[PDB]
DNA sequence: GAGCATCCGGATCCCCTGGAGAATCCCGGTGCCGAGGCCGCTCAATTGGTCGTAGACAGCTCTAGCACCGCTTAAACGCACGTACGCGCTGTCCCCCGCGTTTTAACCGCCAAGGGGATTACTCCCTAGTCTCCAGGCACGTGTCACATATATACATCCTGTTC
DNA sequence: AACAGGATGTATATATGTGACACGTGCCTGGAGACTAGGGAGTAATCCCCTTGGCGGTTAAAACGCGGGGGACAGCGCGTACGTGCGTTTAAGCGGTGCTAGAGCTGTCTACGACCAATTGAGCGGCCTCGGCACCGGGATTCTCCAGGGGATCCGGATGCTC
């Protein structure tokens, strides 16, 4: 722990403290690489370029940081809040502990049949010129719950009941409507 | 037939059956050959030929155990050029 | 012991397989000799684990090699 | 025009590069002083060397037949092509340690002497093998007959390995 | 969720030759017999040297837990490198002839056995003296700690859109 390693570089890394402000959200230097992580809407991870970039919006060139960014993971493996993946599909890429639990590896099928027909609601009404509406065509019981038919209309006639409010209910039909006047406009009839 | 597994179904029958594998002239004219410059005219007799054959074969077959045991210490299976000089001089052989 | 090793390879008359089986097992008698050649001995069966695939050819992860 | 979190260029500060003086360390290079190799006197049995003769192993001479270098076709093995996935090698950091730095004083270690037990010289006597000096039975070849298990074949029929 | 396909491993009786033994003769050499004979061992006294411990006095090697760097184990992966499938060709055995010397008969010389005394070597055996080795005081050698003006690249800040 030697004087030129302690007072002689030092300047440098107590000046530049807790000022990431250019990034409004979370500019505390120990968020940025969590949010970093949460921006980086990946299963695999982020990648040092891609946790790099996604720091990078200013305040953050990387004088010593290409060294810093290494300490702050040993020092964030040390307090075990890392976790990663492996493999060179995936060259190193990274994410924060955020309780997404590991568990055991087999059943792993080739195919998400449950998201498999977001797709088709995104393309038909965007080819068509209504856009794509509000997510209507399935509720919140669609990752609530994974029923079929009957469950997952039973549930929205209680949902819609509880709520017992009229003035509420009043929009169930000003804020539809709006849909049946666009149906005017996109096709020509009906 | 895949090529990796039947190499192992060869293994249980040259284990169990018993033969000289190596061809007996091209051997026969091989150690002739060294002789010759060793000592010119030098003769071989019949049995003299087998026995070194034997001798050789039974030595080239333990280098090939010691290596097999080379590969799998290196994670691998295939024998390398660097299996054959780790066993070779850790017997005392190359130096 | 090469006498018990030729009732088990179904022959009555010794040959020099068997001379060598009786050496080989007796682990005392590696002691004695076998740093020797013996003439038509052959080979014990000595396969190792590293070999045999016994788990599925397939890739792990998944069907495709 | 505003409000909010994604990018873009403005201006004030400090760590790379480099050469030394700071005072530490650890490691090399002279000083110093004991103990194991020598030199010189004697002390004597091993041990070469000498004097003088006798009993066999081995290079010549060359013999008689068996075991290898060419001859002479007849079958079967090995050698050669391509195509494919099994499996090197790279890239990368879980994660679990080998190594550095300090306590920590007890353990390895050498100094000044004795004893009881055990390993070589010296003397006596003794029972196997070892020349005499001959004898007879086993056990190895050369002919002469005559067989027994190993090594692969005809029928007849299941287990194993590697794909789709 | 599990059947097809072609060859290898099974029983079962089926052929052969070479490996094996049994006669019948024949003849040294390897064991056996039975004493006389000289030399390595059983068995008695002698004598110093070897190991077992007293018995203290500093000092250099263990014994152990914490720290922060890093290297072995292990995950996938794209492309390189080596073992199956099918073919003709030319390398291997036969196995009677023929031709070198290995191995086996004669008879003589030679260096090597063997008794018997003198005479140089070369450690013992207790007596003195010496030159490089090894312990121990001094500093010399790369890394380690400092002081300087500022610089280029960063952290500090300037600037952009649709209901």
């Amino acid at each position: 722990m030697t004087e030129s390693l302690v007072l002689s570089p030092a300047p440098a890394k107590p000046k530049r403290v807790k000022a990431s402000r250019r990034s409004a959200s979370h500019p505390t230097y120990s968020e940025m690489i969590a949010a970093a992580i949460r921006a980086e809407k990946s299963r695999g991870g982020s990648s040092r370029q891609s946790i790099q970039k996604y720091i990078k919006s200013h305040y953050k060139v990387g004088h010593n940081a290409d060294l810093q960014i290494k300490l702050s993971i040993r020092r964030l493996l040390a307090a075990g809040v890392l976790k990663q993946t492996k493999g060179v599909g995936a060259s190193g890429s990274f994410r924060l502990a955020k309780s997404d639990k590991a568990k055991r590896s087999p059943g792993k099928k080739k195919k998400a049949v449950r998201r498999s027909t977001s797709p088709k609601k995104a393309a038909r009404p965007r080819k068509a010129r209504s856009p794509a509406k509000k997510p209507k065509a399935t509720a919140r019981k669609a990752r609530k719950k994974s029923r079929a038919s009957p469950k997952k209309a039973k549930k929205p006639k209680t949902v819609k009941a509880k709520s017992r409010k009229a003035s509420k209910a009043k929009k169930v039909k000003r804020s539809k409507p709006r849909a049946k006047s666009g149906a005017r406009k996109s096709p020509k009839k009906k | 037939y895949r090529p990796g597994t039947v190499a192992l179904r060869e293994i249980r029958r040259y284990q169990k059956s018993t033969e000289l594998l190596i061809r007996k002239l091209p051997f026969q004219r091989l150690v002739r050959e060294i002789a010759q410059d060793f000592k010119t005219d030098l003769r071989f007799q019949s049995s003299a030929v087998m026995a070194l054959q034997e001798a050789s074969e039974a030595y080239l077959v333990a280098l090939f155990e010691d290596t097999n045991l080379c590969a799998i210490h290196a994670k691998r299976v295939t024998i390398m050029p660097k299996d054959i000089q780790l066993a070779r001089r850790i017997r005392g052989e190359r130096a | 012991l090469a006498g018990n090793a030729a009732r088990d390879n179904k022959k009555t008359r010794i040959i020099p397989r068997h001379l060598q089986l009786a050496v080989r097992n007796d682990e005392e008698l590696n002691k004695l000799l076998g740093r020797v050649t013996i003439a038509q001995g052959g080979v014990l069966p000595n396969i190792q684990s590293v070999l045999l695939p016994k788990k599925t050819e397939s890739s792990k992860s998944a069907k495709s090699k």
